[PDB]
């Protein structure tokens, strides 16, 4: 429903985030 | 969901300002009562939670506006949650959920519903992959 | 009910810098939002308990240390209170109870808990007997 | 119980309180 389209929205927001940050200054990103 | 039309009475706006006092003391003790290492944790959601709020300000207004035209529990926002943190092991979506569960409590002028929601999501958000991206960033 | 008890483990500091975020972002928001009497009416419960407080500090320390000492319910507290406004309906005890049931807050670690007392406390001290006053005072 | 003494306790205080207040300042008091 709804809620599993915000949360999949949650998750691409944070991954792109994720990949903002250059690599290797947070460990495990 | 606006403010003004829960505050109709003279009986309304009084036990808004009697359960507000009582809250914001409470809060405002209880940070004077954490230690440092607590307080540092604060910060580090504070700043970036306003970073994902910053940089992804027209996606996370879409989806608080997403949230206002369909009803939902909070039981079924916190298993969609707890989906997406067991196969997503990111620090970004886990900053984005404590946004998005903030705002929606902001939305909510149900108190007791409001802090069941943030205890049950912040028991859902605090994985070990959160605790571990916390304690490396601190 | 000290506060390092409670944060024994990095979960625990972590969970509880969350859950602070929340709470504290959604009582800053709900202020920001307020009407300019709601507001006026979180003053005078502000001055005016701090007036009790300070006034009587000894007695209001003796009941807090007292509540310590036994064991009880939010249920029970809260009856005991609506007797105590049934016959009683001077302005000093009402404010006497939120300064109390505040406190009482203050050393309760359970979230959840505790806002269930603020709401049902909060319930049955505005009674019309407050309400006059606190229009009468404004 | 300690309840309904610490209950008796915010009471007196609070009329205590009341009194302190000189009187036709407060409606009701």
């Amino acid at each position: 429903d709804i809620i599993r389209n915000i949360a999949r929205h949650l998750a691409q927001v944070g991954d792109s985030m994720d990949r903002s940050i250059p690599p290797g200054l947070v460990n495990g990103l | 969901t606006n403010i003004l039309d829960y505050l109709s009475t003279e009986r309304d706006h009084v036990m808004m300002a009697v359960q507000y006092y009582m809250s914001k003391q409470r809060l405002d003790d209880l940070y004077r009562q954490l230690p440092t290492k607590t307080r540092s944790y604060i910060d580090i959601i504070n700043m970036y939670c306003d970073k994902v709020n910053n940089d992804y300000n027209r996606d996370m207004n879409i989806m608080y506006d997403m949230a206002s035209t369909e009803s939902f529990t909070v039981y079924d926002i916190n298993n969609e949650v707890n989906t997406m943190l067991l196969d997503n092991k990111g620090l970004g979506v886990r900053l984005a959920t404590i946004s998005f569960i903030t705002e929606l409590g902001k939305r909510c002028m149900n108190p007791v519903e409001t802090i069941k929601m943030f205890t049950l999501l912040s028991h859902t958000i605090c994985d070990d992959c959160f605790i571990d991206y916390i304690t490396d960033i601190s």
